[PDB]
C-alpha cells in the first residue's frame, strides 16, 4: 500500500519541475509568450512529462507481475493446505501439517 | 465486453476577471519624454507601481526604432500584471544598441549595463539625433572603457578612481597607465548614423507572487459561484468550480497550496474573501455491449461521477437522453439499462458487484452478481 | 505529433487493471456452491467462534478479520 | 586534540575546599548534557551531578549541601566545587558528556587524607 | 544635537543560545496539515548569540553605561529584545552612517515611530534622552540625540502619534528590498530568551535599494549626561538587553498545522539524526 | 499470438510520425537541406525513433 | 543516539572527509568505517 501510495505521490509532485522551461506552469507560458516560442517551451515541458510518465508506467508493471506471482503462490495454498491434506514439509506451516 | 472508449469533462460555462481597484495612470511620459538623459555608467532607476499603463499606446506609437522584448510577446503585456516596475535610461551610440541583450558580451555589456541571462522585460531604443546631438558635441555622457571586472547584473558603478593599467600605483593621480575614467561621446550631427545619439530606455518586470500595482486596462467582472467558470484573478488564469471556503488565511497570505502544484485557494482583490478551487469535473467513457451478432443497442457508464451533471457532461448523445433509469453506482452512473432485482451470474463485469447482461423495458439489464447457488449441509 | 505513444500506456494500465481483478477471482473463486455451519455448535468440544462469521456485528466477519481490517490504514 | 580535558585532581586533607574543571573544545551549550563520574576503588562507576541544557541540575545523595556544579559561559568549561571533603570522596573523577555519541575524559585522582 | 558620555567602564561580553529561535514564514501562501522543506536565510538551532546589556552596569550602587557597539551586518540579524520599560527605541543601519552616503533611520519615539532615509550625520553616541525624574513631577520628557545633519530625505514613513516583553525581529535586505519579522510574546524571569517556538509572520516589505554593511542600536536614556541624581542611572541595574545572531545558509523541514500555523522545524544539517529525518521527510524513524 | 501482432503493427506505425521535424521521410530532408540543419531534422527523428 | 557508517572507507582520511570530533571509538570494520558504537 505504501509503495503504491508513495509512487503515485511521486508522480504528482514532478509537475512542477521546469525541465529547462522558464515556468513549469503551462497557462502562464500560453499567456505570456507567442507560439514562435511557445512551442519551444511546450515541447521541452512535454519531453518531460512524457519520459516520468514512461518511468512510472515501467515501474508499474514490474510490480503487477511480481504481485501476479505471489496471487499465484496463494492461489496455490488455497488449493491444497485446505481443500486437503498436503505431505510437502514447510508448505503450510512448520511441522507436520493437519488442516 | 466492455470497453474505454474516450474520457468527458465538463465545458466552461463562463469567464470572469477581477482584477485590483488602481484607478490612477502610470507615468511613461516623464521617463520617455525626459529632456535630459543619464550617461551610460550611472544611468537611472525610476520605480512605478499604484497605476494603470497601457502598453498599447507605446508599442504603436512607432516613434522607438526599436521593441524587442525578452520573456514576453509585448502584444500581451496589456493583459498581464506585475507588482512593481523598473525604468531605466541613458544615451548610447546606433552601433551599441546590440550589447544590451543578455548573455552577450561587450564593452558596455561588460563594464556599464550587465543584463541578467534569465531577464525579463523590454528595451526601448530611438535615435536622439535632433535632441541629445549638438554642433559643437553633447560632451556630457561620459563612457567608462577601463574596470577591474565585469560587473554585476543591475548593478551601478560610480567611483571615478583612476585605474592602474601597469605595476605604477596611480594613486589617484594620472599618467603612465593612468588613464581617465569615464571618457567623453562625440556627439555631433556630423558623426555617421552608428554614432547618432540614441537613448535607451529598459523596462523589467517582478513575475513575484505577491500583489500587483501596475496592472494593465481591463475590467472587472462579478463573481458567480458553484458552476465550472474560467477565472483570472491578478494575472493568474484557470478553470474550476469556486466556493465559500472557511480556511483562516493569514493577513499577508494570498493562495492556497496543500500539494505544492495545486491553488487550491485563492483571495478576491477587490474584496478580501478567501475561496476554494476545484476542477469542475472529469472521467472516462465506456461503453457495455453484448456482440453485434446480438445486437446493437449499447449502454454507456459514466466512471466515477454524479450524473446529476451528466445531461451537461453533433454526437451529443446526453441533454435530452432521459433512458429511463439513470442510476447511480459505485463506479458512476449507468445509462441505457434497467435495474433488475433477480440475481445471476456474472458475464459483463462492471464493479462493486454490479453485472450486466443481454436477455429478453432496454434489452441491457444490470444486476448485482449472485456467488452461485445456496446449499445447507 | 509524438504519434500513438499515449495508446500504450493506456492499454498496459487497462492491462494491469483487468490483472487484479482475475488474481482475485482465482485466488478466491474455488467453490462452485455456498454452505452454512449449522446453528448448533457441537463439536465435541472444539470452538469455532474465533474464526467463524460473528452476526452480530454489522459486517459478517469473524473477530480475526476485523482486528486484522483495522490493522491496515 | 583531546575534545574534553579535565583539570583539578590530587591530594588534599579530609575538610578542605576544591573545584574540579574540565573544559572542553567544542560549545559547552549545544552538547545538550554536562555530567560527573567518579568510581572508588574496588566499586563500580557512579554519577555524581548532571546539568542538562535547559539548566536543571541534580545531585547525589551524597552530593548534596556540598558539592556544586556550575558552569561559566565565559571560557567553555564546567566546574565542580568540593568541600567539607570527607575520606570515601576519595575516587578517580570523569567529567562526561553526550552530544549525540559519549565523550570521556581522564585525570583528575581526589585523595582525601584522614 | 550630540552630547557626549562620561562613564565607559568595560565587562567582558556573554553568551547564550537560541534554541528553536527565529523562525518565519519564508513565502506568502497557505498549507495545512503537511510537512514542507524550504532553503533560506535562517537562524541556526543551538547559536551562540551575544548578549549586550541594555545598562553597561559597572556595579550595582550605579555605575553605569550604554552597551550600543556598531555591529556588522552579515547576511541578515536576528534582533529581539526583552525588557519592562521601552528601552529600545530604533535603529541605524548603513555602512560608514555618515552623511557621505545615504542610510536608514528607523526610530520609535514617545509620540510616534519614525522611518527615514536620509544622509544623516550620525554622532559617536547617538541616543534618545529620557526625564522620566529628571523634572519636579513624575512623566514621560524625550529627546532627540541622535544625529546632527541630515540630507536627500528619500524616503519618509510615520507613524501617528501615541511583565517582561520579547519583540524578536528578523532584518533581511536582499533586492534592494528590506523585509522586516517580528513578533510580540509575554514573559516573565527570564534572564535570557527562554526556550520554546514561535514563527515570525512578515511586518512590512519596504524598497529602499541601498547598500548595508554595518548597523547600530538606539537606547533610551533613562538619566542626564550633566548630572542624573542620586544614582542607579540605569533602570534595574542593565535588566534591559538585546541580543544579536546571524542567520547562514540553511535548509529546514517546516510542518504546518491544520490552521496553517507553523508548530515544528528541524535543521537538516546540524546532526545526522535531522539529516535522516529530513531525507525520510518525517519527525520520527523506525529502527 | 494477437498480442505479438499488435506491439509489432504498432512499432511499424510509428514510422509515420514528425516528432516536431519538418517531415517524417529520411531522404525527403536529405534531398531539400544543407547538412547544417538536416543535422537538426535527423537529430529529432533519431531521438524518437530511439 | 545514532551511529554513522561510512562506505569502504579506510579510518584514516575519515576526519578530514555534523564534525567527527577526533577519535572517539573509531572501531573499523570491513564494511567501512563506524563511529559511535563499541565492539
Ligand atoms: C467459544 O469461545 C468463546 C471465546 O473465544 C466463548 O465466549 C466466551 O464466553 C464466556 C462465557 O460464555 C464469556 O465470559 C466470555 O467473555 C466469552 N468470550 C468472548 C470473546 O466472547 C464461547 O463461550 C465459547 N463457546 C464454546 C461452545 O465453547
Ligand atoms: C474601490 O472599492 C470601493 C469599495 O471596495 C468602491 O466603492 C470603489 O468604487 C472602488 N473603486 C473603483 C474605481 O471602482
Ligand atoms: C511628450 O509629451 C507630448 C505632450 O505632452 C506628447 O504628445 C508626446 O507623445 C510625448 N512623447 C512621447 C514620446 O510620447
Ligand atoms: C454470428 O452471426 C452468424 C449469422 O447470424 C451466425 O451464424 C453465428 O452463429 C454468429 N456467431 C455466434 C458466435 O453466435
Ligand atoms: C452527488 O450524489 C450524491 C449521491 O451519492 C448526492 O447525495 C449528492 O447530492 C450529489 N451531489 C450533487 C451536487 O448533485
Ligand atoms: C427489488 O424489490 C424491492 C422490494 O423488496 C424494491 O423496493 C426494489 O425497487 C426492487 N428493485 C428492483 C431492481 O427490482
Ligand atoms: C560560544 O560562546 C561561549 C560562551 O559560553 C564562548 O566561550 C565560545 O568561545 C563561543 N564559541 C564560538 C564559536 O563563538
Ligand atoms: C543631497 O543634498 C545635498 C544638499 O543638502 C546636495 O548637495 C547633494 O547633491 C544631494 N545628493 C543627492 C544624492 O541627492
Ligand atoms: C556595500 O558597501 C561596501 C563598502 O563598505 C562595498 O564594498 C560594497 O561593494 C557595497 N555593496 C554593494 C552591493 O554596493
Ligand atoms: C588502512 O591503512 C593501513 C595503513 O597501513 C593499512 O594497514 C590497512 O590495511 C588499511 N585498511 C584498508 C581497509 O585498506
Ligand atoms: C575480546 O577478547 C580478547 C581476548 O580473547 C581481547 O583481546 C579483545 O580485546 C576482546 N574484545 C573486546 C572488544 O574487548
Amino acid at each position: 500500500v505504501n509503495q503504491n501510495a508513495q509512487a503515485l505521490n511521486t508522480l504528482v509532485k514532478q509537475l512542477s519541475s521546469n525541465f529547462g522551461a522558464i515556468s513549469s506552469v503551462l497557462n502562464d507560458i500560453l499567456s505570456r509568450l507567442d507560439p514562435p516560442e511557445a512551442e519551444v517551451q511546450i515541447d521541452r515541458l512535454i519531453t518531460g512529462r512524457l519520459q516520468s510518465l514512461q518511468t512510472y508506467v515501467t515501474q508499474q508493471l514490474i510490480r503487477a507481475a511480481e504481485i501476479r506471482a505471489s496471487a499465484n503462490l496463494a492461489a496455490t495454498k488455497m488449493s491444497e493446505c485446505v481443500l486437503g491434506q498436503s505431505k510437502r514439509v514447510d508448505f503450510c506451516g512448520k511441522g507436520y501439517h493437519l488442516m | 465486453g466492455i470497453y474505454q472508449t474516450s474520457n468527458f469533462r465538463v465545458q466552461p460555462t463562463e469567464s470572469i476577471v477581477r482584477f485590483p481597484n488602481i484607478t490612477n495612470l502610470c507615468p511613461f511620459g516623464e521617463v520617455f519624454n525626459a529632456t535630459r538623459f543619464a550617461s551610460v555608467y550611472a544611468w537611472n532607476r525610476k520605480r512605478i507601481s499604484n497605476c494603470v499603463a497601457d502598453y498599447s499606446v507605446l508599442y504603436n506609437s512607432a516613434s522607438f526604432s526599436t521593441f524587442k522584448c525578452y520573456g514576453v510577446s509585448p502584444t500581451k503585456l496589456n493583459d498581464l500584471c506585475f507588482t512593481n516596475v523598473y525604468a531605466d535610461s541613458f544615451v548610447i551610440r546606433g552601433d551599441e544598441v546590440r550589447q544590451i541583450a543578455p548573455g552577450q558580451t561587450g564593452k558596455i555589456a561588460d563594464y556599464n549595463y550587465k543584463l541578467p541571462d534569465d531577464f525579463t522585460g523590454c528595451v526601448i531604443a530611438w535615435n536622439s539625433n535632433n535632441l541629445d546631438s549638438k554642433v559643437g558635441g553633447n560632451y556630457n555622457y561620459l563612457y567608462r572603457l577601463f574596470r577591474k571586472s565585469n560587473l554585476k547584473p543591475f548593478e551601478r558603478d560610480i567611483s571615478t578612481e583612476i585605474y592602474q593599467a601597469g605595476s605604477t600605483p596611480c594613486n589617484g593621480v594620472e599618467g603612465f597607465n593612468c588613464y581617465f575614467p569615464l571618457q567623453s561621446y562625440g556627439f555631433q550631427p556630423t558623426n555617421g548614423v552608428g554614432y547618432q545619439p540614441y537613448r535607451v530606455v529598459v523596462l523589467s518586470f517582478e513575475l513575484l507572487h505577491a500583489p500587483a500595482t501596475v496592472c494593465g486596462p481591463k475590467k472587472s467582472t462579478n463573481l458567480v459561484k458553484n458552476k465550472c467558470v474560467n477565472f483570472n484573478f491578478n494575472g493568474l488564469t484557470g478553470t474550476g468550480v469556486l466556493t465559500e471556503s472557511n480556511k483562516k488565511f493569514l493577513p499577508f497570505q494570498q493562495f492556497g497550496r496543500d500539494i505544492a502544484d495545486t491553488t487550491d485557494a485563492v483571495r478576491d482583490p477587490q474584496t478580501l474573501e478567501i475561496l476554494d478551487i476545484t476542477p469542475c469535473s472529469f472521467g472516462g467513457v465506456s461503453v457495455i455491449t453484448p456482440g453485434t451478432n446480438t445486437s446493437n443497442q449499447v449502454a454507456v457508464l459514466y466512471q466515477g461521477v454524479n450524473c446529476t451533471e451528466v445531461p451537461v457532461a453533433t454526437p451529443t448523445w446526453r441533454v435530452y437522453s432521459t433512458g429511463s433509469n439513470v442510476f447511480q453506482t459505485r463506479a458512476g452512473c449507468l445509462i441505457g439499462a434497467e435495474h433488475v432485482n433477480n440475481s445471476y451470474e456474472c458475464d459483463i463485469p462492471i464493479g462493486a458487484g454490479i453485472c450486466a447482461s443481454y436477455q429478453t423495458s432496454q434489452s441491457i439489464i444490470a444486476y448485482t452478481m449472485s456467488l452461485g447457488a445456496e446449499n445447507s449441509v | 505529433q509524438y504519434g500513438s505513444f499515449c495508446t500504450q500506456l493506456n492499454r498496459a494500465l487497462t492491462g494491469i487493471a483487468v490483472e487484479q481483478d482475475k488474481n482475485t477471482q482465482e485466488v478466491f473463486a474455488q467453490v462452485k456452491q455456498i454452505y452454512k455451519t449449522p446453528p448448533i455448535k457441537d463439536f465435541g468440544g472444539f470452538n469455532f467462534s474465533q474464526i467463524l462469521p460473528d452476526p452480530s456485528k454489522p459486517s459478517k466477519r469473524s473477530p480475526i478479520e476485523d482486528l486484522l481490517f483495522n490493522k491496515v490504514t | 586534540q583531546v575534545q574534553l580535558q579535565e583539570s583539578g585532581g590530587g591530594l588534599v586533607q579530609a575538610g578542605g575546599s576544591l573545584r574540579l574543571s574540565c573544559a572542553a573544545s567544542e560549545s559547552i551549550f549545544r552538547m545538550e548534557l554536562m555530567e560527573w563520574y567518579h568510581q572508588a576503588p574496588g566499586k563500580q562507576r557512579e554519577l555524581v551531578a548532571t546539568i542538562n541544557r535547559c539548566g536543571s541540575t541534580n545531585y547525589s545523595d551524597s552530593v548534596k549541601g556540598r558539592f556544586i556544579i556550575s558552569s561559566d559561559n565565559a571560557k567553555n568549561s564546567v566546574y565542580l566545587q568540593m568541600n567539607s571533603l570527607k575520606d570515601e570522596d576519595t575516587a578517580v573523577y570523569s567529567c562526561h558528556a553526550r552530544t549525540w555519541t559519549s565523550y570521556w575524559g581522564r585525570g583528575t585522582q581526589v585523595t582525601v587524607s584522614s | 544635537q550630540c552630547v557626549n558620555l562620561t562613564t565607559r567602564t568595560q565587562l567582558p561580553p556573554a553568551y547564550t543560545n537560541s534554541f528553536t529561535r527565529g523562525v518565519y514564514y519564508p513565502d506568502k501562501v497557505f498549507r495545512s496539515s503537511v510537512l514542507h522543506s524550504t532553503q533560506d536565510l535562517f537562524l541556526p538551532f543551538f547559536s551562540n548569540v551575544t548578549w549586550f546589556h541594555a545598562i553597561h552596569v559597572s556595579g550595582t550602587n550605579g555605575t553605569k553605561r550604554f552597551d550600543n557597539p556598531v555591529l556588522p551586518f552579515n547576511d541578515g540579524v536576528y534582533f529581539a529584545s526583552t525588557e519592562k520599560s521601552n528601552i529600545i527605541r530604533g535603529w541605524i543601519f548603513g555602512t560608514t552612517l555618515d552623511s557621505k552616503t545615504q542610510s536608514l533611520l528607523i526610530v520609535n519615539n514617545a509620540t510616534n515611530v519614525v522611518i527615514k532615509v536620509c544622509e544623516f550625520q550620525f554622532c559617536n553616541d547617538p541616543f534618545l534622552g529620557v526625564y522620566y525624574h529628571k523634572n519636579n513631577k513624575s512623566w514621560m520628557e524625550s529627546e532627540f540625540r541622535v544625529y546632527s545633519s541630515a540630507n536627500n530625505c528619500t524616503f519618509e514613513y510615520v507613524s501617528q502619534p501615541f511583565f517582561k516583553n520579547l519583540r524578536e525581529f528578523v532584518f533581511k535586505n536582499i533586492d534592494g528590498y528590506f523585509k522586516i519579522y517580528s513578533k510580540h510574546t509575554p514573559i516573565n524571569l527570564v534572564r535570557d530568551l527562554p526556550q520554546g517556538f514561535s514563527a515570525l509572520e512578515p511586518l512590512v516589505d519596504l524598497p529602499i535599494g541601498i547598500n548595508i554593511t554595518r548597523f547600530q542600536t538606539l537606547l533610551a536614556l533613562h538619566r542626564s549626561y550633566l548630572t542624573p541624581g542620586d544614582s542607579s542611572s540605569g533602570w534595574t541595574a542593565g535588566a534591559a538587553a538585546y541580543y544579536v545572531g546571524y542567520l547562514q545558509p540553511r535548509t529546514f523541514l517546516l510542518k504546518y498545522n491544520e490552521n496553517g500555523t507553523i508548530t515544528d522545524a528541524v535543521d537538516c544539517a546540524l546532526d545526522p539524526l535531522s539529516e535522516t529525518k529530513c531525507t525520510l521527510k518525517s519527525f520520527t524513524v523506525e529502527k
